């Protein structure tokens, strides 16, 4: 197989710090916006959705540097790299206590008139703060160590610098 | 006069062409084709009877030589000494009067001698039959003879697979089941082991180049540029395509010729031959207006295919078949005999064009276009010559179109019904005619026609594209996309919620009412929005 | 009896570059219509995991003991190899098969359309630019996922050689249920979360790893492989008439792949299993019996080809003197199908050659078109991933497909033995033909996803007795002839063939002189073929294709109906006992003229 | 051109190599047998070491063979429990006691070639991972990147009566390294 010399295994409580939103499709009857559910309906992060939002930090953190980010986070084009060392696993979240998915309306304000715009009226369901989900990294190390940049990684989700889902710039995230 | 009918005439081209994937191969296996019944006719002629036919070939590079009279003689009456004529040359098929059994029978081995050595695993034989010209039709009924009796003489006749027989300490040829023999060289320059039969396929695949650099200067000119090419390139197209009726003109010719004689019947069958060589040739240097990007792995008679660069092929088709229309209208040695045969003084022609990315094995995208063509060329049942009996098809033109899109599957059955959701509708119109609506006016199923041209597709296309911003936003075909899936009644449903907002949705409509993306076709519902949205981005043209 | 349950812990997607509807890929679905794991990626995936195991205990060394170990469980990987290697490769000890649903579930879903569709769901992707953060031109995609808490089993064999030592069997064992404890993920974007698994071996448990852990230290180099060989007896009786045929019918409970040729990546599949692949079940059930090696030597035994059953019976090859209208006609159509021994071609209409497929039974006054029998199949697409980029790759093809006979399908062969023979059988046994029930692997990649196959054996059928016409003799090609020219290489012809059936029925031939009935309608063959117990290739067989027909007008003599009979059961020319040259003699079907009939959850 | 060819039957394969031992000396063999493909060579004076043993048919023996040299092929098949038809073909008309002695002209002859399994691992082997060794007769040793490939000549000839020629035999020649 790959030779790894060591297989880590990150693991920790990720807590929504404001209202999350992962979509899926799209569309639900109750909103226009719908949140993602695996395939027990149970809402969750997908491991692409939380694998993508790491793999982007380190690339703003490495100055957008594509040959570093590809040692992690394997490639598909360069004959030597092809899969990812990094591993993100599915996590459902965990609401609180009777709290519940919220809705938030959302309306877009013309502005020559200073009145909502015809159509631009829309609502997307929330995942309340303060709710949980299992951080579910694996890392298999082929060299000794752990690389520099992934523990810069997991500093910067100790301090909460990275934003996950939609609307990142309005609220969520 | 007495004498004898050869024929000469190459099998399994198919099998021989279109089997092993690489593009080397491809067309150097096409040629070797190509060269059995021209080249190495014409040498062998001229090795029996002394006569200088290759010299004229190779000066011209053209066939058209052996219709005139000086340069291609009547064996009948005395003004000419001549003891050979030759009545037909094309690729994969000769014909030739000889006036002695011996340099009739003399020359048929000479052919496959040459094509043993030369072209191993080339499957070519002949036929030689008693013609008679005191019976004034004998040379009719001489060529019906012997293609009747090259069939049968096929059987009892020792195959191209006889040969370069496995022994178990033999390895195997990398491309073919035979066993290697010499080394070749992969694309990255690895050494592979090949047959004897692939490496003079890969050798000769420089040969081609002479010949359709002829055609036109652009075509061919440096082949491992091509390859790199097509790397470069988003989307290939394999196409298809294929004259129709000329098999049923030509096994009952004696009807149109007009005088019942062995020389009109000579005269009009050579001239027919190569008119339609030269139509075929004509509408090819006409389409490639459209794009060097293409190469032509097959190019004569009534018969093309070529792979070009994709999101180009459905208007070089469209633009060859409309070409190849317009040539056989204005040829005058075709105009007659169409004329008669089919009330209409043209051919006509259909196509298959499977569009694939260019990595994706081209001997599974040829069997794609092998079966579209078959679906195209229904049209030889659904239009047809009024009151004509046994119904005869109607010469209306006609394409169908893939579009892959897919890694492996590729089976026509598996790819159609997956877009026919429901029991009463097909998502797709595809077997489109590119006919004109005025020509096609007289034939019978002129409406299913008009259901079906391919002016209803473009124009449906034109609608998607036009626009600072699209006319029908992309957000919203893709609603509608997803709805098509349904039931019609909620297909409809959908539409309804659309269908006033988007003013441009009156020409989608097609069901007289502007409410629903269906008509009702045959007691099926169909659909052209969603064949408009996938060829959206093939539909694309130099002009 | 061993099995492998998997449980699935997340959402998991497998198998095809097809996509189908709204969704960009779709999850391989097994013959139900329901998603599966297919045997090839469970071994894949096991192996994988294993070979983790290995390479630590080998402290990291890509060669050495423990690797050894893998190789001897899961076989030998040629096309890894690095040198000159001078033994031939080991086949796996493990055959492990597919993973399907809970057989009580999948009965459930049966014809409900819109629930198979719900077993799985779009899974959105986008991808994004980096500098903007907007989702890049062209980077969309919808992806079907199956729901997480599907619980699949697969069967699993450990064919153990007859010989290994019970330390060895422990060691065996260890590997494979450390390998399945540390496999956690299958299938498509294993490394984004989906494919999430439990895979668990019966009767392997924690137990079995501990051993390994306590004793790894102590472990050997694995045996020896040996070849099976053949042992000959030459003990059997003479062959004495009558012949009993025994109908063996085959059904396929898996899909089979019996190779027809390769082009490009693809294997194409026969429509029919060749005798060849029975001679290996003929063995492992008779050969206790009798000398099954000298049988076949001698011509005492002859498996047939297995052909689709029709009518109850073996369908036959299309004779190629049937042929169709070329617009709306042929025995696809089910009318305008002309027997062209004894029609003329209507006058305009064009007719095309019949050229496959099989049919039913026909009589003498059959009133309708023979029952047409079709072979369905199906086409399976795999990859090989390299071990360090974990992707498949140039360098180890990476990609390639099957064709294969899909499951459900019956085919019936038949085993034909001489009185002497049946009597040394049941001496020894009274019931041996209820030792005939077998399920046995045949084909290519016979050790996993494909070839498992049913054998049942039906009751003795009566000896086939044609009409002894003196008028014309005419030849159906049942199976493809093998004939040698007089060089012994095969470059025979059909005047070969007419010398063989005149020297062996004791009678001159002519070609029949009617200008409008074709007297003769072949088709060449070669067939190319491994021998497994060589290690070599067979010299290449060449010959005419079943469905071949001639007929001729005998010129003198006599035709014995008794020595026909004879022929028709052991045919003619090389290789019969494999079911080469079967063949038919004055059968209605060609006789007939055709022109004018028609075809017949809980 | 004259192929000759020597015809003889009911004929043991120990009892035909014996017969054509003037002809095939140092001929390469080639035996089919149930359960192995042997190679075998013949010492300079045409005969095999343990011929007997070696060619018996009685117990999983061989079945086919082929012995091949410069100047002649012979091919021998089974046809009822050991005995079975010997041809022997020749470029040269010679005498051979009881064969019956036939011919066909031929119009050319082309030489052929076939590559041999695998690259280097008296006798040498060649080996490869698909098939493992194969120990072939071959008195010069290999280098490392050689070949070995059989040679052959295909005899061309019309067959039918309207002219068609095909190859009516191919006759094998000998291993060469290239
Ligand atoms: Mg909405
Ligand atoms: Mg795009
Ligand atoms: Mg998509």
């Amino acid at each position: 197989a790959r030779k790894v010399t060591t297989r880590w295994k990150i693991t920790g409580t990720l807590i929504a710090e404001t209202p999350l939103h992962i979509g899926g499709v799209g569309g639900d009857a109750d909103t226009d916006l719908a949140l993602a559910v695996n395939g027990a309906g149970e809402y969750y992060v997908p491991g692409t959705s939380l694998a993508g939002a790491l793999r982007g930090w380190m690339t703003q953190l490495l100055n957008n540097d594509e040959s570093q980010i590809k040692d992690l986070w394997g490639d598909h084009l360069d004959a030597k790299r092809g899969a990812s060392f990094v591993i993100v696993d599915d996590a459902v979240i965990h609401i609180p206590n009777n709290a519940d998915v919220e809705i938030r309306e959302g309306v877009g304000i013309d502005r020559h008139f200073g009145t909502a715009a015809n159509g631009f009226k829309y609502s997307r369901a929330v995942i309340p703060k303060g709710s949980k989900f299992k951080l579910p990294l694996t890392f298999d190390s082929q060299d000794d160590g752990l690389p520099n940049a992934l523990i810069q990684l997991l500093c910067a989700l100790e301090a909460g610098d990275i934003r996950l889902g939609a609307a990142k710039t309005r609220g969520l995230g | 006069f007495q004498g004898f009918l050869v024929l000469i005439e190459t099998s399994g081209n198919q099998h021989f062409i279109f089997s092993t994937n690489k593009l080397r191969e491809n067309i150097g296996a096409s040629e070797l084709t190509y060269l059995a019944t021209t080249e190495i006719l014409f040498q062998g002629v001229d090795r029996v009877f002394q006569t200088n036919y290759y010299d004229q070939w190779s000066d011209t590079n053209s066939l058209n030589f052996l219709a005139d009279s000086k340069l291609n003689p009547a064996i009948d009456d005395p003004k000419n000494n001549a003891d050979i004529e030759i009545l037909l040359a094309t690729s994969g098929k000769a014909i030739a009067l000889v006036k002695e059994e011996g340099k009739a029978k003399q020359l048929i081995k000479e052919v496959t001698k040459q094509a043993l050595i030369n072209a191993p695993g080339l499957e070519i034989g002949g036929i030689y039959v008693n013609c008679n010209w005191q019976d004034k039709l004998g040379v009719a009924k001489a060529v019906k003879e012997a293609h009747k009796q090259f069939e049968v003489n096929r059987a009892k006749r020792a195959g191209a697979n006889g040969r370069f027989l496995r022994l178990p300490i033999a390895a195997g040829c990398s491309v073919s089941e035979l066993p290697a023999s010499d080394f070749d060289y992969n694309a990255d320059g690895d050494k592979i082991p090949v047959s004897t039969v692939s490496k003079v396929k890969r050798e000769t695949a420089k040969s081609a180049k002479k010949r359709l650099r002829s055609v036109d200067g652009r075509l061919v000119n440096d082949l491992a540029q091509l390859e790199k090419s097509f790397d470069e390139l988003d989307w290939l197209a394999v196409v298809h395509a294929d004259g129709n009726g000329l098999g049923q003109i030509l096994l009952s010719l004696e009807k149109y010729i007009g005088e019942q004689t062995n020389r009109n019947y000579i005269d009009k069958y050579r001239r027919l031959s190569l008119a339609l060589d030269n139509c075929t040739i004509n509408a090819f240097k006409m389409a490639i207006a459209v794009f060097l990007p293409i190469v032509p792995l097959i190019l004569g008679g009534d018969d093309l295919t070529v792979i070009c660069r994709g999101d180009y092929a459905l208007e070089f088709t469209r633009e060859f078949l409309e070409a190849f229309e317009g040539q056989t209208e204005t040829h005058d040695d075709i105009k007659v005999i169409a004329q008669k045969a089919f009330g209409v003084d043209r051919l006509s022609a259909c196509a298959g064009i499977s569009i694939i990315k260019p990595h994706f094995p081209f001997s599974v995208a040829y069997t794609l276009a092998e079966r579209l063509i078959k679906s195209a060329k229904e049209v030889k049942q659904k239009v047809t010559v009024t009151n004509s009996s046994p119904i005869t098809p109607f010469p209306c033109s006609a394409i169908d179109f893939h579009i892959l899109y897919d890694s492996s599957g590729i089976d026509f059955d598996r790819i159609r019904e997956k877009l026919r959701p429901e029991d009463n509708t097909e998502l797709y119109n595809r077997p489109y005619v590119v006919t004109a609506a005025e020509n096609l006016s007289q034939a019978q199923g002129y409406e299913w026609s008009q259901a079906h041209s391919l002016q209803t597709l473009a124009d449906r296309v034109s609608y998607l594209r036009s626009e600072g911003k699209s006319a029908l936003p992309s957000s919203q075909s893709h609603a509608l996309r997803t709805a098509l899936y349904l039931e019609k009644n909620e297909a409809d449903a959908q539409y309804s919620l659309i269908s006033q907002r988007y003013k441009i949705l009156k020409n989608f409509a097609e069901d007289g009412e502007n409410k629903s993306l269906f008509h009702l076709e045959n007691g099926k519902y169909v659909t052209r929005f969603l064949d408009a949205l996938d060829a959206k981005d093939f539909f694309a043209n130099a002009n | 009896g061993i099995e492998i349950t998997i449980t699935m812990q997340s959402d998991w997607h497998v198998g095809t570059g097809m996509g189908r509807g709204e969704l960009d890929s779709v999850v391989q679905r097994d013959g139900d219509n329901l998603p599966y794991i297919p045997g090839k990626t469970l071994t894949g995936i096991l192996r994988d995991s294993c070979e983790q195991v290995a390479l630590g205990l080998d402290n990291g060394q890509t060669r050495g003991l423990w690797h050894g170990w893998i190789n001897f469980i899961f076989g030998d990987q040629p096309a890894l190899a690095q040198g000159a290697i001078e033994p031939e490769p080991r086949p796996a000890l493990i055959a492990i098969g597919s993973a399907h649903l809970d057989p009580k579930l999948k009965a459930a879903f049966q014809g409900k359309k819109q629930l198979q569709e719900a077993i799985a769901f779009m899974k959105p992707g986008v991808a994004i630019d980096a500098i903007t953060g907007t989702a890049k031109k062209d980077f969309l995609r919808f992806e079907e996922v199956v729901r997480l808490g599907a619980k699949l089993t697969a069967e699993v064999e450990l064919n153990l050689p007859d010989n290994l030592s019970e330390t060895n069997k422990k060691v065996i064992a260890g590997i494979l249920a450390s390998g399945a404890k540390l496999t956690e993920r299958l299938g498509g974007k294993r490394r984004r979360g989906n494919g999430r698994c439990e895979l668990k071996f019966s009767g392997y448990s924690d137990q079995q790893i501990q051993w390994l852990k306590d004793n790894y230290q102590s472990v050997d180099q694995p045996p020896k492989y040996q070849q099976n060989k053949l042992q000959s007896a030459g003990d059997n009786p003479e062959q004495q008439p009558p012949w009993h045929i025994i109908p063996l019918t085959i059904k396929t409970l898996s899909p089979v792949v019996l190779p027809a040729r390769t082009v490009g990546n693809v294997v194409e599949c026969l429509d029919y299993i060749p005798g060849r692949y029975l001679l290996g079940y003929i063995h492992k059930t008779l050969g206790e019996y009798f000398d099954v090696s000298q049988a076949i030597a001698a011509g005492d035994l002859i498996i047939t080809n297995a052909t689709i059953k029709i009518d109850g019976k073996a369908g036959r090859a299309t004779p190629f003197c049937l042929f169709g209208e070329k617009l709306d006609g042929g025995l696809g159509k089910g009318k305008g199908v002309y027997n062209r021994f004894q029609e003329s071609e209507p006058d305009g209409i064009q007719l095309k050659g019949e050229r496959g497929g099989y049919v039913g039974q026909f009589e003498q006054e059959q009133r309708n078109l023979p029952n047409t029998g079709k072979i369905n199949s199906e086409l399976f697409t795999h990859n090989t991933i390299q071990d360090d980029v974990q992707r498949p790759t140039s360098d180890v093809g990476g990609v390639y497909s099957y064709e294969a006979i899909i499951a459900g399908q019956t085919f019936v062969a038949e085993l034909r033995l001489p009185d002497s023979l049946v009597k040394q059988i049941t001496s020894k046994n009274k019931n041996w033909q209820a030792q005939l029930k077998a399920t046995i692997r045949i084909g290519q990649s016979k050790k996993d996803q494909y070839g498992k196959i049913e054998v049942t054996s039906g009751n003795s059928a009566d000896l086939p007795k044609p009409t002894g016409n003196n008028k014309t003799l005419s030849i159906w090609f049942l199976s493809d002839i093998l004939l040698r020219g007089d060089r012994l290489n095969f470059n025979a012809t059909p005047d070969d063939l007419k010398k063989y059936l005149e020297n062996a029925l004791d009678i001159k031939l002519k070609e029949r002189s009617d200008n409008d009935l074709i007297c003769i309608a072949l088709r060449s063959q070669r067939t190319e073929s491994w021998q497994v117990r060589w290690g070599l290739p067979r010299p290449s067989l060449v010959g005419w294709q079943a469905g071949s027909c001639l007929i001729y007008d005998i010129e003198s003599g006599t035709v014995n109906a008794e020595k026909l009979q004879e022929l028709m059961i052991t045919g003619i020319g090389d290789r019969c006992t494999e079911g080469y040259g079967q063949i038919g003699f004055n059968d209605p079907l060609l006789s007939a003229s055709l022109g004018k009939l028609t075809a017949k959850s809980n | 051109k004259n192929l000759y060819h020597y015809h003889q039957y009911e004929i043991t394969l120990e009892s035909a190599v014996d017969s054509c031992k003037n002809h095939l000396q140092a001929a390469i063999g080639l035996l089919y047998s149930p359960q192995k493909c042997e190679l075998v060579k013949l010492d300079n004076s045409g005969k095999l070491v343990d011929s007997y043993n070696r060619l018996k048919f009685n117990n999983l023996g061989v079945f086919e063979a082929r012995f091949f040299n410069l100047n002649c092929e012979l091919r021998w098949v089974n046809e009822s429990n050991g005995n079975g038809t010997a041809v022997l073909l020749s470029e040269s008309d010679i005498t051979l006691t009881g064969f019956e002695k036939g011919l066909q002209e031929f119009i050319t002859a082309i030489d052929q070639q076939y590559l041999l399994w695998g690259e280097p691992a008296g006798w040498q082997r060649l080996a490869e991972a698909r098939i493992g060794k194969l120990d072939i007769p071959l008195d010069n040793p290999l280098k490392p990147k050689d070949r070995v490939f059989l040679t052959s000549e295909e005899y061309i000839a019309e067959v039918d009566d309207f002219g068609n020629c095909a190859v009516i035999d191919e006759r094998l020649i000998k291993l060469e390294v290239k």
